[PDB]
């Protein structure tokens, strides 16, 4: 069970790339936090996700 | 020749704008230009703007953060996404009034600074906390005028005047959160304070661009009044 | 553009200046220019340089010093042939302690003045009711004061000037004089939808009069655009 | 005994021009009021003053 953006999903076994692709989101405009570590969309690890993996996929948006 | 420095960065305009609340992006870019702003704050959040903000220096924030751990976390993500060294530190435990947690902003600022971050700390009108932040290293200090977006104006004037009194000892003092009219910014400038950060008042207006210019004139007028040495009532 | 009218006169600047306290016509010339002002008020005093240091703008003669209507209409006549201008800033102050104007006296003077073909710009307390009477008399303006003259307190008369803003459409152009000490003051007044401001002590008494004159300029422009831009609602 | 700017002076017999010359003021800058009749400094009446005349000599000065 992988925590994606706060929601529990069955992502174990897939790669950050594969998921981000299914999400249908471009890699260059996002940053991916994998388990406390900061990665750009284009520089996410290739290692498949494991149960317990905490993932956050963020972008710059307007706000405050 | 009336420039001020945020750390190593030299800005001219004392009017720093914000991106939120803009209906679309076309108006936002009309606003940013009308005000002649150079620094615009942006927020980091879970999944077109970058294109609208081109020409301006992005100031990332940790909005949404409720603790020091969450703020540093968001700051890290913002660093990789903007490519900049400075960050608005915003730690609001409860969004109701949008007031910042003094102890949590202090904790997060100390972590970001030894992490090579340029901290621009969102805070309440606390002069003692401000001196702490300055001793930590934060490039600036930003007491709110009133609750964020309320449009209440300069309701922390009394305590804000103490910031002005202790001008020499603090980093540049930027008033953010509270201003609903240009005259509010003029007032804060005439006090001798460095800059002003306006969001709601511009985007939530019938004519954002037009109101972005008014704020431009106002912040210019107030700064000049301060330099011109006002009459004593 | 965004122009208003004092009777038949069309002005662009919403910042009128006064020539009091300027330590010399030189820094005055600079200030009037920095403010981009079109009109500057002048007094009519007993003779114990100015007329040429004020070329480029229009002259507004006032009846300052007048304690009654009779003395007011008197200063106005002399003011008229001294400037050749048709308009005059009616001013009737019995007790110069606070410089507050007389309601009835200024009302009577306004009547006679307009029967003499004058364009009266009535200096007055923040009396909306009196303002409405002045308007029915045929006044080209109404000039509620922000606070005691030269005080520089600010917009202490805020609560009442709001009523002027509400009855904006029934009154002639509303110009706020006497009380403003910072440009943020003028901005505030202009954000309410008032027509213009008149500044004197604030600019001249300042360390750098020319600089402050510009500040006030930007502030009237800023405040005016804010009003036209439709401020958000708190 | 003519009143000059609020002061009793022994002016009876002299003309406006004469007094204004002695005064030593430029006429094109002052306005003259003679018993409620308003005149330009350059157009003052050439009539000799009477015992009881009230003369005001005014110019545009600072104020506003």
């Amino acid at each position: 069970m992988v925590w994606l953006n706060g929601e529990p999903r069955p992502l174990e076994g897939k790669t950050l790339k594969e998921v981000l692709e299914e999400m249908g989101v471009e890699l260059k405009g996002v940053a991916v936090l994998l388990n406390e570590e900061a990665f750009l969309g284009l520089e996410v690890p290739d290692r498949p996700l494991r149960d317990g993996d905490v993932v956050e996929v963020v972008a710059l948006m307007q706000g405050g | 020749m009336d420039t001020w420095k945020v750390g190593p960065v030299e800005l001219k305009s004392r009017l720093i704008l914000g991106s939120g609340k803009y209906e679309d992006f076309g108006v936002m870019r009309e606003a940013i230009a009308a005000a002649k702003a150079e620094v615009v704050t942006v927020s980091v959040r879970r999944v077109g703007l970058l294109e609208a903000l081109e020409g301006v220096r992005l100031l990332p924030n940790t909005a949404g953060a409720r603790t020091a751990e969450e703020a540093v976390r968001l700051a890290r993500l913002g660093r990789l996404l903007t490519g900049e060294r400075w960050v608005k530190l915003e730690v609001i435990p409860d969004p109701t009034y949008l007031l910042p947690d003094p102890l949590e902003t202090l904790k997060a600022a100390e972590r970001l600074i030894e992490e090579d971050f340029l901290v621009l700390p969102y805070m309440g009108p606390d002069l003692v906390l401000a001196k702490r932040l300055a001793a930590l290293g934060t490039a600036t200090v930003m007491p709110l005028a009133a609750p964020i977006g309320s449009g209440w104006g300069v309701r922390t004037r009394a305590l804000l005047e103490l910031f002005a009194r202790e001008k020499a000892s603090l980093p540049p003092v930027v008033v953010d959160a509270g201003l609903g009219l240009p005259s509010h910014a003029a007032e804060v400038m005439e006090l001798g304070l460095d800059a002003v950060l306006v969001n709601t008042a511009i985007a939530e207006a019938q004519d954002p661009p037009a109101m972005a210019e008014a704020f431009r004139l106002a912040v210019e007028a107030g700064r000049k009044a301060y330099l011109a040495g006002p009459m004593r009532p």
